[PDB]
């Protein structure tokens, strides 16, 4: 989770007016998603089976509980965008420098 | 003495256990709590953010 | 030449809106993933603690 | 006459036919007119079934006629079947108390008879905890539900009575 710390008015002056919209609702979600990974912690909670173990009086239906969990595959969601945004950065940065060279 | 009894020769607090039963399952929840939860998973949309 | 250099400038910070993009890639595949951990925890217990209850 | 009976029936036209459950109406110190408009209604519009047990609607009424005595226990009476209701059959229920003013009034007509010091504005001294005692029994609990709409008559426009 290393993310790039971002100037907000310098990304303003770089966005064009068929675009304003869009980069607005980059900067609402971006500080949406911030606060959403601020109201919830990192990793669950893993509750000892302690309480489960010495007050279920039933057969073995927690400990298969236990069984069948510690054993998952949450899928981990792949990014699937951010290579393509890096070639965009490529491609962009490619045509920024020519348009320098000539100015 | 209580070996071939549930509950203490009882005879009677089925009816309403029931109705307590049903109440408290239905504040906990819908399916069936004596087996494991599949999960159905979801992934985050995304759109063409790429320059026009 | 004033205007031309400001120009540079400019495009010398153009690369925040990428870097944006990648910033809310990354953080919504994380939120994802943490509340994906939160539901299969929270249904987990919340049947033991059913059994527990009743 | 400000509408409190007007937006009573209006909110048993527009929530008591389409309930699900049960629904007690208690009129307490109320006109009889009144009694058998909504009797009349209700057995037109099917609510009650005068020749089958489809009927939905329980009734209690002591009306403006009553002695004190039954104008404050009648609402205690319509109580008890909304309870039956909610304990033993776990039902959601509708309980509709036109007017509840007249219970508390009914015991100040009495309170000076028993022998008892009077409170502000002549009302019986027990006036919070009469009305406590009966107010506490009209809820809901985790056994089952009672949504309550009751019509409460303000003397003399005073809010502060
Ligand atoms: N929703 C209403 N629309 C039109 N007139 C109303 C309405 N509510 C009350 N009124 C008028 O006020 C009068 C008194 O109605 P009512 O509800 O019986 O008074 P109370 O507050 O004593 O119960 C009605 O006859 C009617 O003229
Ligand atoms: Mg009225």
């Amino acid at each position: 989770l290393a993310l790039k710390t971002i100037d907000w008015v310098a990304f303003a002056e770089i966005i064009p007016q068929n675009q304003k919209a869009i980069a607005s609702s980059l900067k609402s979600w971006n500080e949406t998603l911030t606060s959403r990974l601020a109201a919830l912690p990192e990793n669950p909670p893993a509750i000892d089976w302690a309480y489960y173990k010495a007050n279920v009086a039933k057969a073995g239906l927690v400990d298969d509980f236990e069984k069948k969990f510690n054993a998952l595959k949450v899928p981990v969601p792949e990014d699937k965008y951010t290579a393509q945004v890096d070639a965009e950065e490529k491609e962009d940065v490619k045509s920024c420098a020519e348009w320098v060279s000539l100015s | 003495q209580t070996s071939g009894g549930p509950v203490d020769a009882s005879s009677e607090y089925q009816q309403e256990l029931e109705r307590e039963l049903f109440k408290l399952k239905q504040m906990f929840g819908n399916a069936d709590m004596n087996t494991f939860p599949t999960f159905k998973f979801e992934d985050p949309k995304f759109e063409v953010i790429e320059k026009p | 030449i004033d205007t031309e250099k400001s120009q540079q400038a400019l495009v010398q910070k153009r690369h925040y809106l990428f870097d944006v993009q990648r910033n809310n890639i990354a953080m919504a595949l994380e939120v994802t993933y943490r509340e994906r951990l939160y539901r299969v925890y929270k249904e987990v217990k919340n049947r033991l603690d059913y059994h527990i209850s009743v | 006459g400000v509408g409190k009976t007007v937006l009573i029936m209006e909110l048993i036209n527009n929530v008591a036919k389409a309930h699900g459950g049960y629904s007690v109406f208690a009129g307490v110190g109320e006109r009889t007119r009144e009694g058998n408009d909504l009797y009349h209604e209700m057995i037109e519009s099917g609510v009650i079934n005068l020749k089958d047990a489809t009927s939905k609607v329980a009734l209690v009424y002591g009306q403006m006629n009553e002695p004190p005595g039954a104008r404050a226990r009648v609402a205690l009476t319509g109580l008890t079947v909304a309870e039956y209701f909610r304990d033993q059959e776990g039902q959601d229920v509708l309980l509709f108390i036109d007017n509840i003013f007249r219970f508390t009034q009914a015991g100040s007509e009495v309170s000076a008879l028993l022998g008892r010091i009077p409170s502000a504005v002549g009302y019986q001294p027990t006036l919070a905890t009469d009305m406590g005692t009966m107010q506490e029994r009209i809820t809901t609990t985790k056994k089952g539900s009672i949504t309550s709409v009751q019509a409460i008559y303000v003397p003399a426009d005073d809010l502060t009575d």
